[PDB]
């Protein structure tokens, strides 16, 4: 601390190097609360757009489908001039068409969304692998003044009132 | 339930209001029309019921100030015209009374308004904003401030009994006051104090 | 120098003394020909209507005699009690029909006394007629309240017949709402197509609409179980959270279908410095933990009971004195996340031993009251009638006991000893005594083995037989010697489970379930309760097991991760 020949002043130094430590022991458990909750955030959301996949592949599974019902019982449907009968296939196709459609803009909502989280948690990560190089070295500074301004006279007892504030 | 039961009970809910609309609602058993009145929309039946009173008040309106514009418009103007006005104030809130459990009921489901602000507004526009009428009545308005103005005595009652049911159809304050009556009113008012600061400073001093 | 209530509460008494004896009667009102002699004035202060007939002034306000149709003379006489004391009679025999007759005289104190009066008399028999009856007279919160009971038990109402007399659009909004308590779509299916039989004739131009709002393409669940089960273990959970969460609504899995069995622990303890006694569920499939709300507002030493369709109550309890005992009962509501409140009990209860036999729920023992008269008091109530009754006491009056039910029988545990009571004989049978003194147990049932784990703990088990009367030792609960496990005994996935909460020496709370085996007498590790959620609980906890709805009920995930 300069060598301050006060010893006062010199303890006001350790007080706000106190300070600078707190405040990133906080910020850097609140950056490990942030990596953990992205980390089950991009989880939940890749077991639910492999959920959309596998219902994209069921739901083309059942377009096919559609097309094994136009040999398998369609003959008894369309060459008797009715509609209503066969609306159990074909207007559960047009909508099954529309479904699919709409599944993609949300899979594509949900890639946006993908993305977006991904920007606003990499902007933060960066942070993270600027500020603990930072921190291990005040860390390090406030080891090397432990073992030399703290066995002045200082009680453990103050460091710990300077600490709490 | 049936349908003709509801036009046969909805025609004689049309003579009843139009029978109070004559001014001659006392010798004559309405309390059915009210009984009427509920069974109708509880059939869930009001939006007829409202739309077809609306439509019958707005023709009674048609034909009454058609007559007024044709005749009463010259012979007694405010006078026919106020009188006219606390006529269908009466009229208006007699039906509010009669149709009072649709007002609580229906007009809360398809955020229309009650039956009082309906006939308010219909009044305001079918008979008050209407062409010819509403140039006459801004004439008379500002020909009889402008002679109170200088000296010639008004009954103020006329005047004071337009501006509150001018105010009054706002139904949120003095809003159409403002465009109605208010934007002549301050320019005349500019004019005229222009007009009177001219010929006051020009040969007169401060004191 | 306002208004005086001593002269108010006198004033009024003096009009019902005139209205008695019959003085200044000014109007006779005729119904169905009975007349009813009353005044102008008092019928206009109480009811809109006679306020609007008599202000009119025409021939039948100058007319003394009035012809009222369609108005019952009873609900009338009772409109018109209430115009001069402000007493209402209102039972659930002539509810329906005095909010008939209040409604159409637009009543405000009555309308309002008996819509909030039908809120809360709506079970699992009259829900779907109190729906019709809501959309006839236009009463959005009683339609709102009645149509959220329909969805909650929807595979239960649907063979009443007022089900199949609802009108065309009663049906439209009950099939679209995605709240509808079903495991399967096809029960939904066939409830539609029940509908549309019933009255063919003035049905089949609906038949468009009917399949039009059935979810045929939806296939929730069934496409899982197509491509395998391959996932984390149970994590079918978390799909369920997922495909609900995002989808055009029209082939949205419906809200029965989105259900998750989770351990409820209510009157838990708190991460944060706050309620003392919170509730808090897990899910063990999706191993996540949900927040539930509190609406009993700081009770404390409440009872937990699940029935065995799934509904969950509260009974008893104490609530800081402004600690007093009182005799609250609320329900939960697996939908909207609440605690509604049901008819209270007739005694005040601190944890009575709930249970549900043969549809009744029972309240044992819970802070006797009247230790001269009697001790063991315990009383059931009837979940459609919304009335509680005592029942025979227990012999002896006993702390801290268990109760169970095992084939619709009831059978209550102490120290040593077990009574069973019979509610067809309304009788206690003591049955075979258990061979250990042990008190603060915990209690469970399975198949035709009653569990009484626990208890001093320690970690014997006991097996009892209903079919052989006899209590023998099988296991002991495998745990870390010197430890201070307090377990809760549990059925899941039909089987026994022991959620064990072991605290060692300098050591944080562990939690732990295991499994045990029924045929090799053992028990087996199940599943580690992951340590970064389900924080301390304390011991005291109470638990149980029931259904909710993952897809909606609260998301809390806190519990700082990764520490140390």
């Amino acid at each position: 601390v300069v060598k301050e020949d006060n010893i006062e002043a010199v303890g006001k130094k350790l007080h706000e190097y106190n300070t600078q430590f707190q405040e990133k022991s906080r910020e850097y458990d609140r950056l490990y609360e942030e990596y953990t909750r992205t980390s089950q955030e991009i989880q939940m959301k890749r077991t639910a757009i492999e959920a959309f996949n596998e219902t994209i592949k069921i739901f083309e599974e059942q377009c096919q489908t559609q097309e094994r019902y136009s040999k398998e019982y369609i003959e008894k449907f369309k060459r008797e001039g009715n509609e209503k009968e066969i609306q159990r296939i074909m207007h559960n196709y047009d909508k099954l068409k529309s479904r699919i459609s709409e599944i993609i803009d949300s899979r594509r909502r949900l890639e946006e969304d993908l993305k977006k989280q991904a920007a606003e948690y990499r902007e933060i990560d960066k942070r993270m692998n600027s500020i603990k190089p930072d921190l291990i070295q005040l860390r390090k500074t406030r080891d090397q003044y432990l073992m030399w301004l703290t066995q002045k006279g200082v009680r453990q007892k103050k460091l710990n009132e300077w600490l709490g504030n | 339930m049936d349908e003709k039961y509801v036009n046969s009970i909805w025609d004689l809910l049309k003579n009843a209001i139009q029978e109070i609309q004559r001014k001659n609602n006392s010798g004559l058993s309405f309390e059915e029309l009210y009984r009427n009145a509920y069974t109708m929309v509880l059939h869930k039946h009001g939006e007829k019921l409202y739309t077809g009173l609306r439509e019958v008040v707005t023709e009674h309106l048609i034909n009454k100030v058609r007559e007024d514009v044709l005749n009463s418009l010259n012979n007694n103007f405010l006078q026919t015209l106020n009188q006219a006005w606390n006529d269908h104030q009466t009229a208006m809130v007699m039906i509010r009374d009669i149709l009072m459990y649709m007002d609580r009921v229906y007009v809360q489901q398809n955020n229309v308004e009650n039956v009082y602000n309906l006939g308010l507004i219909i009044f305001r526009d079918q008979v008050v904003r209407y062409g010819c009428i509403r140039d006459h009545l801004r004439q008379t308005l500002l020909d009889m401030i402008a002679r109170e103005r200088k000296g010639e005595v008004v009954d103020r009652g006329a005047i004071r009994n337009a501006c509150q049911m001018l105010m009054i159809l706002g139904l949120e304050g003095r809003s159409v006051y403002e465009e109605d009556f208010e934007a002549p009113f301050l320019e005349m008012s500019a004019e005229f104090f222009q007009m009177e600061s001219q010929k006051f400073l020009a040969e007169n001093s401060a004191s | 120098r306002q208004i005086n209530t001593e002269y108010a509460v006198s004033l009024l008494e003096q009009l019902k003394l005139f209205y008695e004896q019959q003085l200044f009667t000014d109007i006779v009102l005729i119904v169905e020909g009975t007349e009813f002699p009353c005044h102008k004035m008092v019928l206009a202060t109480c009811s809109s209507y006679f306020r609007a007939m008599f202000m009119s002034g025409l021939s039948e306000s100058k007319q003394t005699h009035v012809h009222l149709r369609n108005v019952d003379a009873a609900t009338l006489q009772i409109i018109i009690t209430y115009a001069y004391t402000g007493n209402l009679a209102m039972n659930d025999s002539t509810v329906e029909q005095l909010y008939e007759t209040a409604c159409f005289l637009q009543v405000e104190d009555v309308l309002q006394r008996c819509r909030e009066y039908l809120i809360k008399k709506i079970n699992a028999e009259n829900c779907v007629r109190l729906l019709s009856f809501a959309d006839l007279f236009s009463c959005e919160e009683l339609k709102q309240s009645a149509k959220r009971m329909v969805e909650h038990k929807f595979t239960a109402v649907y063979h009443q017949d007022a089900f199949m007399q609802l009108s065309h659009d009663l049906l439209i909004d009950i099939l679209s709402s995605d709240n509808l308590n079903v495991e399967k779509e096809e029960t939904v299916r066939e409830a539609a197509m029940l509908w549309l039989e019933y009255n063919t004739e003035s049905r089949s131009q609906y038949l468009s609409s009917v399949l039009s709002q059935i979810r045929i393409d939806a296939l929730s669940e069934v496409t899982q179980r197509a491509w395998f089960q391959g996932l984390p273990p149970n994590d079918k959970s978390v799909v369920v959270q997922g495909l609900y969460k995002d989808m055009p609504k029209f082939f949205k899995p419906r809200l029965g279908m989105t259900k998750e069995e989770m351990m409820i622990f209510i009157e838990a303890s708190s991460e944060n410095p706050c309620s003392l006694y919170s509730s808090v569920c897990y899910s063990p499939q999706a191993e996540k933990v949900y927040k539930l709300c509190s609406p009993p507002a700081d009770l404390h030493k409440v009872g937990t009971v699940v029935t065995p369709d799934n509904d969950i109550y509260i009974a008893g309890g104490q609530v800081p004195l402004k600690f007093r005992t009182v005799n609250c009962f609320y329900w939960f509501d697996a939908q909207q996340n609440t605690w509604f409140p049901k008819t209270p009990m007739l005694f005040v209860r601190i944890k009575p031993s709930l249970v549900c036999c043969e549809g009744y729920i029972y309240a044992i023992g819970g802070d006797s009251v009247g230790g001269e008269l009697n001790r063991r008091t315990v009383e059931r109530y009837d979940t459609e009638k919304d009335e509680w009754t005592m029942v025979s006491p227990l012999p002896c009056a006993w702390q801290w006991s268990a109760a169970v039910v095992v084939h619709d029988c009831i059978y209550v545990m102490t120290l040593n000893l077990m009574y069973c009571y019979f509610p067809r004989s309304d009788s206690w049978v003591e049955m075979a005594m258990r061979q250990t003194s042990r008190s603060f147990a915990s209690a469970a049932a399975f198949g035709d083995k009653i569990f009484y784990i626990g208890g001093l703990s320690s970690v014997t088990v006991e097996i009892y037989d209903v079919n052989k009367n006899e209590w023998k030792m099988a296991a002991n609960i495998p745990a870390k010697r010197y430890s201070d496990p307090c377990v809760r005994a549990v059925v899941i996935s039909n089987s026994l489970c022991v959620f064990m909460r072991e605290t060692h020496l300098n050591e944080r709370a562990k939690y732990v379930t295991y499994q045990y085996d029924l045929e090799l007498d053992r028990w087996s590790l199940r599943q580690h309760i992951s340590e970064r959620v389900l924080w301390d609980l304390g011991r005291d906890f109470r638990c149980t097991v029931g259904k909710l709805y993952p897809s909606c009920l609260e998301e809390s995930p806190w519990k700082p991760p990764t520490y140390l």
